[PDB]
Order: structure tokens, then C-alpha cells, then sequence
């Protein structure tokens, strides 16, 4: 398994996907791994299933419950599904419609659909069924930094990017896209309000935007905010990440209530359990996999 | 041959990618030298003491590999002129370490983005780099024709994308290579990778990089259309482009993923082949004058200097040239001596200049095609080329041609001349005083006589290249002034430029001089309208001459005698390169000067904005007497 551990995102039952690079070293490819023992992670010899990609995994996906969304540096968008066992992981499409390194992906509210986002500056709607692409847009002017789906909406999307463009999208109108400081990194749609959304930045501010009408914010990290994760509680807590090889989880209101400076190099993904919603899981560039208590 | 490369950011294993690639047709690879996602820090703690290695293995690759097939690209992270200083900072270090990196690999070239306005630390960061260590990488500033924000989708509800043409706004990018280059101190080593779009723009934004150093032409895959049989093309206007770069001898790069998704990679490459071997093939100039395309010479003085025998091989090289001549002594010849006249009346035809006896042979021939009789004079004051003549006309001419070892301003002439005939142009017309040299001659023309040729004019434009600006800049010199190489001219096939204005007359001499008080010296005021935003880097000087009636010769494009490649264009420089906007008058000052023992020109713009005068009392260039 590859030292560059870039995602970790639970399914239902509360086993672990893990998503890793070779970001340095001879050969820079990737792969995928499931840890039906979480503790076990990132032990490779002791894990349910796991496979060599071709290339680099620089984000991914869960598509419900057995499949995997790849958002991979060679251009393409690739679903791999596990067996009926769930002991192996088999590709069913790998697409490059993509024309540089596919950045960011997100599976849309129905999960018949999923929206990615690349260096290439594209945004591109995709038909998981069908395994083509439905829609291109070219609305950003530089790298599409993190795209983010609509807990319940189908039509409806977050994208961002290096144009210091957050754009709310809605494919119902003839112009879909909505521009709504530092350049914005990381998006998280409100799980509980659908008119609400926070978007991390560059400098390490998180930020609380409501639709209607940059508005409440707290300097978080000293540098940028990779990855915005909120909690399955009703009242649900936010996990921020970044560069500065740091998580913490905010409260409602932004506020510092939990800090963890286990990472030794950056912060890549967050995920919490969904068996404990007070366990709440970090991956990082340093090949850890640490389980945090949260004091919730 | 269309050297080929391939654009990517996808490189698992290096060796299999680079033969994949090498099977495709390609001549190299551009890719990344470190992970393009694998961002590094450098101050902040505990991610700077990331354990290594930090990239791979220089070993995967020879050292011939790394020289000729790989071309470096800048990790696309890295942002020197961030507003955050700590991406400003560990992006410097990230910079330097990366191309630092290329440098101890030996690659060609090496790729960074121009993709904003400002890239003033970039710029900075580059000749930092530049300044240390002894290496000769280029540098392939990759610059689009048209900015992603001027080409995006027109689908942000409420930032709608601009309707109206915006004449400056639309050639930003242009200003984006302007202002690098400029900062970075018109290097050598810095050239452009252009980026072309799916829509090109309008065509002022192409012509703006017209004489600019472009080493590259980048072609995504997404703008290649789809032809009835499933195969990549390109449009016609793409392809009007495309020629143009095949005749700057551009590297042409295909970037992203393979999209003609039918037929193999080969393809993309068999349609930029399919494509060079159907342009139109280089006429007999072209042929001729291929390895000179921007090559600086000295103007020839073969006046001052005595000329080598295979300079005279290459004058007489032209039969044209030999056929006007010709044509305007047989034209003469009738005008001169009546029919009834034929046998009576000897013509005394003097050769001045008559180097190894070309136009003395077009004087034969002339005379015998007139049916006329000639008395032939060949004066020569290279007393080597003589020898060429003596020999001539021991073997071959005979008692009918008297060959002169004199200075025809000297030369004590036996009788006076019903034609005097001479050849003494170069690519300016009197650079190499021809009016001194005929005047001096004129007291032995008869009252009635002719002179061929019996007029000719100086015509000047003013250039664009910054790829001229820079030859002219690498022509400094030890032991003289360190900017008289910009108070020269230089015969040059003026190629990767950009003409201004329409070419305008500067000087013009007349054969016989009847004018009482003789002077030729001069001074020209010419205003060039330009309808272009530019930069003025210099005037192509060229040429054209009466040698009898309807007879000319001429090297004004234009009116260009056809298969005439004697003479290439002239080129004088200016020293400060002048910024020239749409609408604007470039005006020149040219001055011939003289004193006894030299002729020279100065010379100086005025208008947008006054140059120093050039060549001032020729200190950095004259023309011997
Ligand atoms: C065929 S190139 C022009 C010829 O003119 C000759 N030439 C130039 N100036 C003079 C001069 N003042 N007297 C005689 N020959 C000249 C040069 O030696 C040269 O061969
Ligand atoms: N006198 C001449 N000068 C030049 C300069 C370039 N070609 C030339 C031919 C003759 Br003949």
C-alpha cells in the first residue's frame, strides 16, 4: 500500500475505504482498500479486499454501498465495484474525458448520477449507469479545486476553484452556475439545511454561507483547509483539515472545541463512524490512520 | 519533419510512458519532475521534515534520455505571486528546488505557466535560477492565445462574459509574455510555448506574436474536430496557423487525453505530418536562402574592401539580374544608334565595377542580340578580380574589351562614354556609394550619355521582433562601445517579424548628376501609420533601381523582381525598444552623411516617443570612401 494516503470514507455497516498515492519514489501509481476492521487500517495484510490502479488516487467516493468513484491523475473517472463477496474490488468503467489530473469528485443526492471536477478547468456531470458524460461545463477560468453534490437535490452542486470562484450550480437553468478574499479550497454542504453551506480557504479560514444573502468565520489553520467534513449527529459538528497537519472539529458557531496534532505531514481526509459518532477518523500523508475521540 | 512532442501529468512509470510515447512517433516528453499533486513545505513544522526521497530517481533514465527526450514542467502548485505569503514562500523554495532539479538531469527545456496578469515573483524566482550555476536549460513560458476567463462558458447567471469587442483586452496574454520577459531581461534562454485554443481569436491577437520567440506550439486534444471517417482534423483557420508555425520550425506539443477514441494515438501526429507535407514548397528563394532566416551579417563594402572570389561567384549567381542588365543595354543600344547608323557608329560602353566581368558578358550578348556595334571598357579596382578579367579577355574577349586596374574616380579615361553600366548596389541602394563613385566617374560620360543603372531608391519599414532585438543585443563586443551594435545596420532574411507600416522612399540618386552643386547627403522625415498595437525593434531597409526606361530591378517585397535573391533586406536597429499603440504614427529621421574619408547613416525615432540619433558622426559604423 502506497505512503500517501489521500481518502477515508465509512459506508453504512461502518468499514473503512481507504484511497492512497505513491506521491514520490519510483513508480506514481495507486489503489483502493477496504477495512472491514478499521483498527486493523493501514495494515495491509490484515484487510477485506484491496487493488493496484494505474495511476494516482486523488480523490474518491462511496456509490451507496459496494461501489467506489475514482477521481484519478491520468484524466480518467473510473467506477470499481466490489464482487458479490466483497472480497475483491473490479473496475466497471475507467472514461478519460478528463484532459489533466481529475482533482475532486462527488456522487450527486440520487446516486444514479456524480459530478467531477480537474486541473483541465472542466466540470463534468456523469451518468454512472450509462458510463458517459452527460454534461461539460467550462465555467472556471483556473483549476476546479473541490466539487461538492446537494445532500438531497439532484440538479443542484458546489464547485470551486483557483479563480477564487465558489459557484452554486443548478442544472434546471440555462445559465446553472452562481457566483457566490483567499482562494477557496474545501467545500461541505449543511447535512440538516439545505440552504446552507461552509467553504474552507487557502489561509485557513473556515466560513459559513447561507444561499441567501463570507459571512460568520474563524481562522482555524495556519494554513489552507484541505477538507470540510461535517458529523452524522443531528446537531452535527464540523471536522476541518489542512496543510498544517492539524484536525479540528467546530461546533455550530465555529468554535474551537476539539485539537489533534497527531499528523506529522498533511491531513488528506476525514470520516466519522457511523456505528460511534463520536469516533472520528483522519488520514495523512505520514501513512496513518488515527481513530479520534471525539468529546462530543 | 515535424519534431513532436507529448504534454503530460500522468507518468506511473517513466520508462513504459516514455516508449509508449516513442511508439506513438514522438521525438520527446514533457512531464512533471516531481508529483504534480505532491505539494512540500519548507518552513513550517512537522511537514518540512517529510521524509524523502522527494521525486524519482535520476537513474531511471540515461543521461542521452534526460539530454534530448525529456522536458521538464513546473509543478502546477507552485505560485510565486500568491497573496498568501507562505504559499509565496514555500513556492519560491518549490521552484528553485524543481528547476534546480531539470538542471542536474540536463534537460532541454523546462515548462512554466504564464496563466495570470501578474507573475512578477515568477519572473524573479526564473532569473534567480538563471543566475546560478553554469547550464543552458530553455525556459518555454507557457502562454495562451486567449485566457481561460476571456473563453469559459457563457453560464454564471450573474457574471455574464463580456459581448463586446475589447481590442487591447483580447490580446492580455500577449502583455502576460510582454511583462515576463521584459522583467527577466530579454533572456535568450526564455522562450514561448503557445497554447492554441478551440476557437481562435480574432486575428490582431495572433499577429501580436509575430516576432516573438516561439520554440513551442501547444495543441489540445479538445480542439481537433472529427472528420466522416472518425479521424482527428483541424478547421482551416487552425490550419492557416499551423503553417505559420511550421515556417518558424516550431516543436509542436499535443496535450491531454486521447478523445478520437476510434483510431490510434499516431493520428493526432499524422494529421501535423499530413499537414507539412502539403504547403506550398519553398520557391527558389526560399530554397536559396534557407539557413539565413534571421542570420545578422555585416553589409558588404566592396568599395573599402577587395571581395572574395566566391563573393563574386555568388553576385553572378543571378541570371535575372544578368538578363535585365542585358535587356537594358539592348533596349540603350537602339536608343543610341539608329539602323541606318549600325556600321558607322562604335558605342564606347564602360563597365565600372566590372568584378570577374558579368555585365561585360551582358554587354556582349546585348550588343550582338542589338545588332550594334561596342567598345568595351571593364574597370576594376580589386586587383585580384582583375586577374579573373585579364585571363577573360586573353582567353576569350580579346582587343575588344580594355580591362582597367583603376578607381574610377581616379582613372584618366583615354576618350568619354556613350553608356556607362555599373553594379555598384547594395540592399539599402548607396550603402555602398555608388553616388560618390559615379559622380567621380561622371567627368568622362559624354555630354549625351547614360548611365545604368540610371536611377535608384532606398525604401524603409519599421519591424516588430523582439527575436531580432535580441541577435542584435548577443552582437556586443570587447574593446568597442557596448551598445554600437544598435548604431549598425545588418544584412539579414528578415523572417520571424512583423512589418508595421507599408514600406515608404527615403533616398534617391539619379545617373547622370546634371545638379551644379552636388551634394549626397541627405535627410528623410517619413510617418508610418500603424494599425496595430506593437513593439518597434527596428526599420527593414530595401531597395529599387531604374536601369534603363521600364527595365528595374527591385527588393521592395511588394514589387520584388521574381527570382532575383542577390540582395537580402537591410535592418537597422534601434537600441530601446519603443512600445507603438493602434492608431499611432512611427516617425523616422534618416540621415547619409559624409566628410572626405567616410559615409555613413544616423538615424532616430520621433514619434510615439524620440530615440536617441543613431550612429552619431558614424562612432560606431561607417562606410569607406
Ligand atoms: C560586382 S560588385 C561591384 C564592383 O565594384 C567595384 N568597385 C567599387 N567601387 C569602385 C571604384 N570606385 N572604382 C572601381 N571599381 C569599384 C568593386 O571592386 C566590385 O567589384
Ligand atoms: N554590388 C553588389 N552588392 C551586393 C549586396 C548583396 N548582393 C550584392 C550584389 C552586388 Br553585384
Amino acid at each position: 500500500m502506497e505512503r500517501q494516503l489521500e481518502a477515508a470514507r465509512y459506508r453504512s455497516d461502518g468499514a473503512l475505504l481507504l484511497g492512497a498515492s505513491s506521491l514520490s519514489g519510483r513508480c506514481w501509481a495507486g489503489s483502493l482498500w477496504l477495512f472491514k476492521d478499521p483498527c486493523a487500517a493501514p495494515n495491509e495484510g490484515f484487510c477485506s479486499a484491496g487493488v493496484q490502479t494505474e495511476a494516482g488516487v486523488a480523490d474518491l467516493t462511496w456509490v451507496g454501498e459496494r461501489g467506489i468513484l475514482v477521481a484519478s491523475d491520468s484524466g480518467a473517472v473510473e467506477l470499481w465495484e466490489l464482487d458479490e463477496n466483497e472480497t475483491l474490488i473490479v473496475s466497471k468503467f475507467c472514461k478519460y474525458e478528463h484532459d489533466d489530473i481529475v482533482s475532486t469528485v462527488s456522487v450527486l443526492s440520487s446516486g444514479t448520477q456524480a459530478v467531477s471536477g480537474s486541473k483541465d478547468i472542466c466540470i463534468k456531470v456523469w451518468d454512472l449507469a450509462q458510463q458517459v458524460v452527460l454534461s461539460s461545463y467550462r465555467a472556471h477560468a483556473a483549476q476546479v479545486t473541490c466539487v461538492a453534490a446537494s445532500p438531497h437535490k439532484d440538479s443542484v452542486f458546489l464547485s470551486c476553484s483557483e479563480d477564487n470562484r465558489i459557484l452554486l450550480w443548478d442544472t434546471r437553468c440555462p445559465k446553472p452556475a452562481s457566483q457566490i478574499g483567499y482562494l477557496p479550497t474545501s467545500l461541505a454542504w449543511h447535512p440538516q439545511q439545505s440552504e446552507v453551506f461552509v467553504f474552507g480557504d487557502e489561509n485557513g479560514t473556515v466560513s459559513l454561507v447561507d444561499t441567501k444573502s463570507c459571512v460568520l468565520s474563524s481562522a482555524v489553520h495556519s494554513q489552507c483547509v484541505t477538507g470540510l467534513v461535517f458529523s452524522p449527529h443531528s446537531v452535527p459538528f464540523l471536522a476541518s483539515l489542512s496543510e498544517d497537519c492539524s484536525l479540528a472539529v467546530l461546533d455550530s458557531s465555529l468554535s474551537e472545541l476539539f485539537r489533534s496534532q497527531a499528523h506529522r505531514d498533511f491531513v488528506r481526509d476525514a470520516t466519522w463512524s457511523p456505528l460511534n459518532h463520536s469516533l472520528l477518523t483522519t488520514v495523512g500523508w505520514d501513512h496513518q490512520v488515527v481513530h479520534h475521540v471525539v468529546p462530543t | 519533419r515535424v519534431s513532436s512532442g507529448r504534454d503530460l501529468n500522468c507518468v506511473p512509470e517513466i520508462a513504459d510512458t516514455l516508449g509508449a510515447v516513442a511508439k506513438q512517433g514522438f521525438d520527446f516528453l514533457c512531464m512533471p519532475v516531481f508529483h504534480p499533486r505532491f505539494k512540500r513545505e519548507f518552513i513550517q513544522e512537522p511537514a518540512k521534515n517529510r521524509p524523502g526521497p522527494q521525486t524519482r530517481s535520476d537513474l531511471l533514465l540515461s543521461g542521452r534520455d534526460w539530454n534530448t527526450l525529456i522536458v521538464g514542467k513546473l509543478s502546477p502548485w507552485i505560485r510565486p505571486d500568491s497573496k498568501v505569503e507562505k504559499i509565496r514562500r514555500n513556492s519560491e523554495a518549490a521552484m528553485l528546488q524543481e528547476l534546480n532539479f531539470g538542471a542536474y538531469l540536463g534537460l532541454p527545456a523546462f515548462l512554466l505557466p504564464l496563466n495570470q496578469e501578474d507573475n512578477t515573483n515568477l519572473a524573479r524566482v526564473l532569473t534567480n535560477h538563471i543566475h546560478t550555476g553554469h547550464h543552458s536549460s530553455m525556459f518555454w513560458m507557457r502562454v495562451p492565445l486567449v485566457a481561460p476567463e476571456d473563453l469559459r462558458d457563457d453560464i454564471i447567471e450573474n457574471a455574464p462574459t463580456t459581448h463586446t469587442e475589447e481590442y487591447s483586452g483580447e490580446e492580455k496574454t500577449w502583455m502576460w509574455w510582454h511583462n515576463f520577459r521584459t522583467l527577466c531581461d530579454y533572456s535568450k534562454r526564455i522562450a514561448v510555448a503557445l497554447e492554441i485554443g478551440a476557437d481562435l481569436p480574432s486575428n490582431h491577437v495572433i499577429d501580436r506574436w509575430l516576432g516573438e520567440p516561439i520554440k513551442a506550439a501547444i495543441l489540445p486534444t479538445s480542439i481537433f474536430l472529427t472528420n466522416k471517417k472518425g479521424f482527428p482534423v483541424l478547421s482551416k483557420m487552425h490550419q492557416r496557423l499551423i503553417f505559420r508555425l511550421l515556417k518558424l520550425e516550431v516543436q509542436f506539443i499535443i496535450t491531454g487525453t486521447n478523445h478520437h477514441s476510434e483510431k490510434e494515438f499516431c493520428s493526432y501526429l499524422q494529421y501535423l505530418e499530413y499537414l507539412s507535407q502539403n504547403r506550398p514548397p519553398p520557391n527558389a528563394y526560399e530554397l536559396f536562402a534557407k539557413g539565413y532566416e534571421d542570420y545578422l551579417q555585416s553589409p558588404l563594402q566592396p568599395l573599402m574592401d577587395n571581395l572574395e572570389s566566391q563573393t563574386y561567384e555568388v553576385f553572378e549567381k543571378d541570371p535575372i539580374k544578368y538578363s535585365q542588365y542585358q535587356q537594358a543595354i539592348y533596349k540603350c543600344l537602339l536608343d543610341r544608334v539608329p539602323e541606318e547608323e549600325k556600321d558607322t557608329n562604335v558605342q564606347v560602353l564602360m563597365v565600372l565595377g566590372a568584378g570577374r566581368g558579368p555585365l561585360v558578358n551582358a554587354s556582349l550578348r546585348a550588343a550582338k542580340q542589338a545588332d550594334r556595334r561596342i567598345k568595351l571598357y571593364a574597370v576594376e579596382k580589386n586587383p585580384n578580380a582583375v586577374v579573373t578579367l585579364e585571363n577573360w579577355q586573353f582567353e576569350e574577349w580579346g582587343s575588344q574589351v580594355t580591362v582597367v586596374s583603376s578607381d574610377m574616380r581616379e582613372w584618366v579615361a583615354p576618350e568619354k562614354a556613350d553608356i556607362i553600366v555599373s553594379e555598384l548596389l547594395g540592399s539599402f541602394a548607396d550603402n555602398e556609394l555608388s553616388p560618390e563613385c559615379l559622380d567621380g566617374a561622371q567627368h568622362f560620360l559624354k555630354d549625351d550619355g547614360v548611365s545604368i543603372p540610371g536611377e535608384y531608391t532606398s525604401f524603409l519599414a519599421p519591424i516588430s521582433s523582439s527575436k531580432l532585438y535580441n541577435e542584435v543585443r548577443a552582437c556586443r563586443e570587447k574593446d568597442r562601445d557596448p551598445e554600437a551594435q544598435f548604431e549598425m545596420p545588418y544584412v539579414v532574411r528578415l523572417h520571424n517579424f512583423h512589418q508595421l507600416s507599408a514600406p515608404q522612399p527615403c533616398f534617391t540618386f539619379s545617373h547622370p548628376n546634371r545638379d551644379p552643386m552636388i551634394d549626397n547627403n541627405r535627410y528623410c522625415t517619413l510617418e508610418f501609420p500603424v494599425e496595430v498595437n506593437t513593439v518597434l525593434h527596428g526599420f527593414a531597409g530595401y531597395f529599387e533601381t531604374v536601369l534603363y526606361q521600364d527595365i528595374t530591378l527591385s527588393i521592395r517585397p511588394e514589387t520584388h523582381s521574381p527570382g532575383m535573391f542577390s540582395w537580402f533586406p537591410i535592418l537597422f536597429p534601434i537600441k530601446q525598444p519603443i512600445t507603438v499603440r493602434e492608431g499611432q504614427t512611427i516617425c523616422v529621421r534618416f540621415w547619409r552623411c559624409s566628410n572626405s574619408k567616410k559615409v555613413w547613416y544616423e538615424w532616430a525615432v520621433t514619434a510615439p516617443v524620440c530615440s536617441a540619433i543613431h550612429n552619431p558622426t558614424g562612432r560606431s559604423y561607417t562606410i569607406g570612401l
